[PDB]
């Protein structure tokens, strides 16, 4: 669990 | 900024209110401890010195690898069943040189999970009022976020705070969601172990908002049953746990959930019946309303609003209903136009008539 | 992610060992 790369 | 002073040591800081446009204040703050963790957050208690009011501060580090979608998320939300963002502001922190931003909450003294663990310690059941009202408010927000567009992705019992006074839940932790739009590739290993839906398990990058629905129903199934429905330290332990319950799934919901997966030959393993599933007091109603958000195809599963309409809430729409202390419910039937988007004509279920006043 | 051959690999080898 862990947001997108940008 | 910030300063120190004494009233107690005083903490003054200009900070952006979360609503409106941007006019940052000064603000006062005492009494400050730690009081949550979670897995990026990490949570104060402080008092405001104006108003004495207890609000939350959590203090996340501003990693400018990854997208950072909090902070802009929950400034466009306004609704009863999540948290509100009272102000936010930036400070130095602890990581030498490096950026921290404050998000100042509203402070909710318990959670879902800590609720449950309670029931779960001494061998009792969660009684079936408190599943109704955790269930059909969390329900409410999700289509609140959604008729915005927006994803959750980390919807499980410890982001949902209670006030267990009032039985009032608001939805927390906003630091994976994300505006999902169609044709745009999200990042596949979200949501937390036990709560993800089966597209996510097998890497699928082309889901949708129905992911939340998947994670409420384990929430639901889980207080239900007093531990989570679908353990295991892997993807492949938990999908063992979703197919013993479900069945295997067929080739066109493998399709449905990630195409590259049609072409292998599963083990075909009969499903187990949802009255077995759970003990044999459980309600009709809950056990429908679980199997209609436990779906392998994720257009099959109810939308947000569809599950508040569920006859299982219907209790809660009754106006003799009180709380168990004695208190009268909280406020359920005051749905906006917004979140009745979804399908207006709802509208004459989830308003009973007497509460069109 | 995952390759989808090694991960339905390893879950046919378990639903084998469950299948009633
Ligand atoms: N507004 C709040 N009031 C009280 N406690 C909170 C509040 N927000 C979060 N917490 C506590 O801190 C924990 C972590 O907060 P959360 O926003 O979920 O951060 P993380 O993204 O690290 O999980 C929560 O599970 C909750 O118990
Ligand atoms: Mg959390
Ligand atoms: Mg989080
Ligand atoms: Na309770």
């Amino acid at each position: 669990t862990a947001p997108s790369l940008s | 900024q910030m300063k120190v002073s004494r009233d107690s040591k005083v903490t003054t800081v200009v900070a952006t209110p979360g609503q409106g446009p941007d006019r940052p204040q000064e603000v006062s703050y005492t009494d400050t401890k730690v009081i949550g963790n979670g897995s990026f957050g990490v949570v104060y208690q402080a008092k405001l010195c104006d108003s004495g009011e207890l609000v939350a501060i959590k203090k996340v580090l501003q990693d400018k690898r990854f997208k950072n979608r909090e902070l802009q998320i929950m400034r466009k939300l306004d609704h009863c069943n999540i948290v509100r963002l009272r102000y936010f502001f930036y400070s130095s922190g602890e990581k030498k040189d490096e950026v921290y931003l404050n998000l100042v909450l509203d402070y909710v003294p318990e959670t879902v999970y800590r609720v449950a663990r309670h029931y779960s310690r001494a061998k009792q059941t969660l009684p079936v009022i408190y599943v109704k009202l955790y269930m059909y408010q969390l329900f409410r927000s999700l289509a609140y976020i959604h008729s915005f567009g927006i994803c959750h992705r980390d919807i499980k019992p410890q982001n949902l705070l209670l006030d267990p006074d009032t039985a009032v839940l608001k939805l927390c932790d906003f630091g994976s969601a994300k505006q999902l739009v169609r044709g745009e590739p999200n990042v596949s290993y979200i949501c937390s172990r036990y709560y993800r839906a089966p597209e996510l398990i097998f890497g699928a990058t082309d889901y949708t908002s129905s992911i939340d629905v998947w994670s409420a129903g384990c929430v639901l199934a889980e207080l239900l049953l007093g531990q989570p429905i679908f353990p295991g330290d892997s993807g492949v332990d938990q999908l063992v746990e979703i197919i013993k319950v479900l069945g295997t799934p067929t080739r066109e919901q493998i399709r449905e959930m990630n195409p590259n997966y049609t072409e292998f030959k599963f083990p075909q393993i009969k499903a187990h019946p949802w009255t077995k599933v759970f003990r044999p007091r459980t309600p009709p109603e809950a056990i429908a309303l679980c199997s209609r958000l436990l779906e392998y195809t994720p257009t099959a599963r109810l939308t947000p609003l569809e599950a508040c309409a569920h006859s299982f809430f219907d209790e809660l729409r009754d106006p003799n209903v009180k709380l168990p202390n004695g208190r009268d419910t909280p406020a359920l039937f005051n749905f906006t136009t917004q979140e009745l988007s979804s399908n207006p004509p709802l509208a004459t279920i989830l308003i009973p008539p007497h509460a069109r006043h | 992610l995952v390759e989808p051959q090694k991960f339905a690999e390893e879950l046919i080898h378990r639903l084998e060992a469950v299948q009633r």
